[PDB]
């Protein structure tokens, strides 16, 4: 998408790895907020919105 | 409505322990007001802070 036309997605009902994210060096940046990166693999969400 | 000072000791004290607790769940500003969130959300160099 343009960025005044950005593209959300509702991640649903599943299981997900953030380590096959968090460790990929094919990322130039990877900040997070509220959370640690390296924490995500041991919570659950109510939802995630990409 | 005679004990009134008696009555009053006792509910200072109530109130006191009351306020005491409720504070457990205030923030300060931090992320959490609960401890676990904190440890379990945050490596230790940010949940230090």
């Amino acid at each position: 998408a343009s960025v005044y036309a950005w593209n959300r997605k509702r991640i649903s009902n599943c299981v997900a790895d953030y380590s096959v994210l968090y460790n990929s060096a094919s990322f130039s940046t990877f900040k997070c907020y509220g959370v640690s990166p390296t924490k995500l693999n041991d919570l659950c969400f109510t939802n995630v919105y990409a | 409505s005679a004990l009134g000072k008696l009555q009053d000791v006792v509910n200072q004290n109530a109130q006191a322990l009351n306020t005491l607790v409720k504070q457990l769940s205030s923030n300060f500003g931090a992320i959490s007001s609960v401890l676990n969130d904190i440890l379990s959300r945050l490596d230790k160099v940010e949940a230090e802070v």
